[PDB]
């Protein structure tokens, strides 16, 4: 593998996680699990950085905004903490269903392979052709744009996704830290914790 | 019969035979494995049927919907979503309902009436949830429970099998939904969706009758 | 223990001032004398290594659940044992009491090929738990079935490292526990704990033995 990415920086694992036996399993599936975890963390961090950029300014959706434009517009995080419990619960449940669909090795075997104990290219959301729903389009490329593409372009995009995911992980961590302790940049608002809060306990 | 549990693929693909608490063998009362899984299938189907009926009854009781000329309509017209209007019923009527259910299950599970119909007990090589007809001791008794008007007297085996899979699936989902209702009634817990504002039966849902009957 | 303490430590190794390796120990034998001592070597290590690591978490944070919570944290955790309810103290000891009784069963120990430690078996070997009257998901040693695929060289290195970290922690916790009462015992620490009640008295705060 050797993870070309940045040619000057080869490997880099003080923690020797690469030659590991996570949950008493083989090394290859361990490397696959770490690759899937870092790719998912990168994707989530990129989405969170774009969401924080869009929520710092009042850019709420003007479609109806019955509850979106209700409060005012505050601590980017608070924005989340002000929203009702049903909204965040449905968001969490939809993410849980999407990741349950991602790991389903019957649909995956109909499409590709799973990350551990198989080939399983790290990061592959399967299609929506098996659940009892003619959904308009799948999660990966809903509006068909990359239907026909070169494999070399796909590999370059995967490397770019990994690198930009690490960069935006650093960026989102920096923004979240500057929300509570100003490291190196101005233009923060306040600290709005991290968990759900607002109700339950 | 252990490999006859491959019907869970037909119930739902992807998630196939899913038994973490591996009750597939776990010999019950010293019986064989096939008898144990037959008991499991019959208990699952019975729980699903009662859960579906209880769900519909929960909706009815929450939206009142009383009988027209019933003189047992002396129960309060507001009423908790369900467990108080069960509690407001006199104890003899609850006892008669329970005895009715017991009589009907003892009818379902007698081997004389089952083998006369032509189908054995559910742990002796029979379909779980069959409920035979009435060859009763002298009692004409029109209308058995299953399709009394005859809505499915003629039916292909594929349609019956699909209905059985649908029955099991809807039974599982109705168990989940009915206990979501009962949870939102007592120590809510189902704050997702809130279930649609059910007051709160402070008492125990598992407490039949007003009196304790010392048992 | 045999003279293979050179592997555990050179320079020293089978130091043994009080001889203790041939006192015949209830008339059992010399091999049984060695087997009992090696088990009590590491059983005392396993308790002390878990208790010293146990100390460093108790004094700062408490589990937020309820019963063993909301009692003061800026005190000696030896005193925090005395603040537990009586049912908690009994259940803690009896839970360990099951683990002691279960692990000494020779018919369980011969399921996995070993024997009781001073009848010829390995000194420290907790059973793999799969013979109980009712099944449980998680056993005691290697619960996730993680590191039993390691070779015997890592087990032999780990077994010697368990002993050597054991001897280091038995000094570690007891010298620390000698600092709570009789202050100024360890002039390296000398900045923690209070309370002169007996740490070797689990029920002193509840009743009296006579
Ligand atoms: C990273 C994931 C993420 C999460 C959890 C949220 C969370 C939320 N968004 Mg959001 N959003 C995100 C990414 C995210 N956003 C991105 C990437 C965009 C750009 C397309 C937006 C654009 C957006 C709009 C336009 C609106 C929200 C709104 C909301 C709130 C409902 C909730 C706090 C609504 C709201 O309450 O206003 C802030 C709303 O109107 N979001
Ligand atoms: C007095 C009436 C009565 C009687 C005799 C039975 C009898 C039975 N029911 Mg039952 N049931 C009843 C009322 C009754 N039911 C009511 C009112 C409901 C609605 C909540 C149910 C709901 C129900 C379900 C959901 C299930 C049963 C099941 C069973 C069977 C096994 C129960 C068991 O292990 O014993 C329990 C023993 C005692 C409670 C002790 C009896 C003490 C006296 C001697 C058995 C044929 C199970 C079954 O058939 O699965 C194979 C099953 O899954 N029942
Ligand atoms: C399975 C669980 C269950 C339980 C324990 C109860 C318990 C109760 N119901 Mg009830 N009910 C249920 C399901 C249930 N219901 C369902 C599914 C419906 C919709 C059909 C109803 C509709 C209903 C009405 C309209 C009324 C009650 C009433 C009552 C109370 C008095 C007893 C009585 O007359 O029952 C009578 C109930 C039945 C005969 C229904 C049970 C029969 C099966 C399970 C469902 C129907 C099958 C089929 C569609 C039959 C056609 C309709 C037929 C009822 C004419 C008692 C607390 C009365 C009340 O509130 O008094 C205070 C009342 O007026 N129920
Ligand atoms: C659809 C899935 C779903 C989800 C996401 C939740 C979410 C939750 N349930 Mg819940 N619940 C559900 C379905 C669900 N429920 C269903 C179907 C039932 C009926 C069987 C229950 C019955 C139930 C009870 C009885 C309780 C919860 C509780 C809780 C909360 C956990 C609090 C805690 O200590 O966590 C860690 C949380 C809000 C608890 C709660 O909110 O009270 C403290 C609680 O006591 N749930
Ligand atoms: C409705 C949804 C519509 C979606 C449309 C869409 O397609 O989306 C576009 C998309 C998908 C795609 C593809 C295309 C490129 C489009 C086409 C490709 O085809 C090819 C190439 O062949 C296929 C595919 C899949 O690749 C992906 C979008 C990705 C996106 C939007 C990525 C933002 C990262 C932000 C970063 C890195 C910034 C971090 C932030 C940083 C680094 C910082 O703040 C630095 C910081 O120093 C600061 C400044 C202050 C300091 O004190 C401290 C810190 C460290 C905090
Ligand atoms: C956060 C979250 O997850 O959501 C929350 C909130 C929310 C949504 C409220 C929840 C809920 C509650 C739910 C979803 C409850 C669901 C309840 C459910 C699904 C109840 C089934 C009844 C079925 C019946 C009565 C069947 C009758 C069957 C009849 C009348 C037949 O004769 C069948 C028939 O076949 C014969 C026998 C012969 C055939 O020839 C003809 C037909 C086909 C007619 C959740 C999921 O709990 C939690
Ligand atoms: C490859 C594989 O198989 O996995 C590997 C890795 C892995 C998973 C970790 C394994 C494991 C199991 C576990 C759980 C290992 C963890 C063991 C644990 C928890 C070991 C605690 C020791 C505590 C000590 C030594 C305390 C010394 C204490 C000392 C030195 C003192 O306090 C003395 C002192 O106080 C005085 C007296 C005065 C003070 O002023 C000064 C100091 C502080 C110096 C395996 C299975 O074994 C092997
Ligand atoms: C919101 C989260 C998210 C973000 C922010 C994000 C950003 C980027 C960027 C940065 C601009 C690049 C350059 C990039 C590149 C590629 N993405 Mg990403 N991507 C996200 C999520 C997914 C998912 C779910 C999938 C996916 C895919 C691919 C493939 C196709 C490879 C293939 O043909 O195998 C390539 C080349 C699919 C996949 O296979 O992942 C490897 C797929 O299912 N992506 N992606
Ligand atoms: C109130 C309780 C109750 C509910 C809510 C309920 C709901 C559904 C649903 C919708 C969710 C479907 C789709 C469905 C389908 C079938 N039911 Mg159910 N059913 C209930 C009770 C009974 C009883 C007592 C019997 C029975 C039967 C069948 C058969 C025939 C199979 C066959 O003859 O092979 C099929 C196809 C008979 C049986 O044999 O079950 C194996 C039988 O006597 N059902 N049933
Ligand atoms: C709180 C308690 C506790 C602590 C703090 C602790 C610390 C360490 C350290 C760190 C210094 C090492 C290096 C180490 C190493 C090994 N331990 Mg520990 N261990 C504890 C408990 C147990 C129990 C209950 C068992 C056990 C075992 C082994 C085996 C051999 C496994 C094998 O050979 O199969 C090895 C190599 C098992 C046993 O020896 O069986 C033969 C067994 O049952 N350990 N152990
Ligand atoms: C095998 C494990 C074990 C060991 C190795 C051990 C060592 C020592 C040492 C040596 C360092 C001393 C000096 C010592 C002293 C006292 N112990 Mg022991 N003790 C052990 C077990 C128990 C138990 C189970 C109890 C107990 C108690 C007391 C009381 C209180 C008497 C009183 O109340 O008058 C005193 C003074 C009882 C108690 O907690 O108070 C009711 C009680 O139940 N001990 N104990
Ligand atoms: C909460 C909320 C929001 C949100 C959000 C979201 C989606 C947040 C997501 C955040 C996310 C996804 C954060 C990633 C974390 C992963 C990390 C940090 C991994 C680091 C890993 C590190 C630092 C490893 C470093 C190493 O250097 C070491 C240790 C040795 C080196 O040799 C080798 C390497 C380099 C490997 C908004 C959008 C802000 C407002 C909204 O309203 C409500």
């Amino acid at each position: 593998f050797a993870k070309e990415l940045n040619p000057v920086v080869g490997y880099w694992d003080p923690l020797n996680l690469s030659n590991g036996e996570f949950w008493g399993d083989s090394n290859s599936a361990t490397i696959g699990f770490l690759r899937e975890s870092e790719i998912k963390h990168g994707r989530v961090a990129m989405a969170g950085f774009v969401g924080y950029i869009v929520h710092a300014n009042d850019i709420r959706f003007p479609w109806d905004k019955v509850a979106m434009a209700a409060p005012k517009g505050l601590s980017p995080q608070e924005l989340w903490d002000v929203t009702p419990e049903a909204a965040k619960w449905q968001i969490i449940l939809t993410i849980a269903f999407l990741e349950f669909w991602r790991e389903n090795s019957y649909i995956l075997s109909k499409e590709g392979e799973q990350h551990y104990m198989r080939g399983g290219k790290p990061g592959y959301f399967p299609t929506f052709s098996e659940l009892p729903h003619p959904v308009p389009f799948n999660l990966f490329d809903p509006f068909g744009f990359s239907k026909n593409a070169s494999p070399e372009k796909k590999a370059k995009g995967l490397l770019a996704e990994v690198n930009n995911g690490r960069l935006a992980m650093i960026g989102l961590m920096g923004f979240l830290s500057e929300a509570k302790v100003p490291g190196s940049v101005p233009a923060l608002a306040n600290v709005g914790i991290r968990p759900y809060a607002g109700e339950v306990m | 019969k252990a490999d006859l549990e491959a019907l869970a693929k037909d119930l739902n693909p992807a998630v196939g035979f899913w038994d973490p608490l591996a009750l597939s063998d776990y010999s019950f009362w010293g019986t064989s494995q096939e008898a144990t899984i037959g008991f499991l299938r019959e208990a699952e189907i019975k729980h699903g049927r009662i859960a579906m009926a209880g769900f519909v009854g929960y909706i009815v009781h929450s939206n009142d919907i009383r009988w027209t000329f019933d003189k047992v309509a002396a129960s309060v017209p507001t009423g908790l979503p369900a467990p108080a209007v069960w509690d407001a019923i006199p104890d003899i009527a609850k006892w008669q309902i329970i005895l009715f259910v017991g009589v009907m299950e003892s009818w379902r599970e007698n081997k004389v009436v089952l083998e006369a119909e032509g189908q054995k007990h559910y742990m002796s090589g029979g379909k779980p949830g069959y409920f035979p007809s009435f060859d009763l001791l002298p009692h004409p008794v029109p209308f058995p429970l299953f399709d009394p008007f005859g809505i499915s007297k003629r039916a292909t085996e594929e349609k019956k099998a699909k209905g059985r899979l649908a029955e099991i699936n809807n039974g599982r989902l109705a168990m989940i939904g009915l206990f979501g209702f009962l949870s939102e009634a007592t120590v809510p817990g189902s704050v997702p969706f809130l279930k649609g504002v059910v007051p709160a039966y402070t008492g125990e849902v598992m407490a039949p009758f007003t009196q304790n009957i010392f048992t | 223990l045999p003279e293979l303490s050179k592997k555990l430590n050179p320079v020293l190794g089978y130091w043994d001032p009080l001889n203790l390796a041939e006192l015949n120990f209830w008339g059992a034998g010399d091999d049984a004398t060695v087997g009992f001592l090696r088990h009590a070597e590491i059983k005392h290590g396993r308790v002390a290594m878990a208790a010293f690591v146990g100390y460093c978490v108790q004094s700062n944070v408490h589990f937020p659940w309820a019963p063993f919570n909301s009692i003061p944290t800026n005190i000696a955790p030896a005193e925090q044992w005395a603040q537990l309810p009586e049912a908690a103290k009994w259940q803690i000891i009896l839970f360990v009491g099951f683990l002691e009784v279960y692990s000494e069963h020779s018919f369980i120990l011969e399921k996995y090929g070993q024997k009781h430690y001073m009848k010829g078996g390995k000194p420290g070997f907790f059973p793999d738990f799969d013979t109980m009257v009712h099944p449980v998901p998680l056993n005691l040693w290697d619960p996730l079935k993680a590191y039993k695929g390691a070779s015997a060289e890592r087990k032999a290195d780990g077994l010697l490292k368990e002993v050597n970290n054991g001897r280091l922690a038995m000094i570690g916790i007891m010298g620390f526990c000698a600092e709570a009462r009789v202050p100024g015992a360890v002039p390296a620490l000398s900045n923690i704990a209070h309370y002169a009640g007996d740490p070797m008295a689990p029920f002193a705060a509840n009743f009296h033995l006579p």
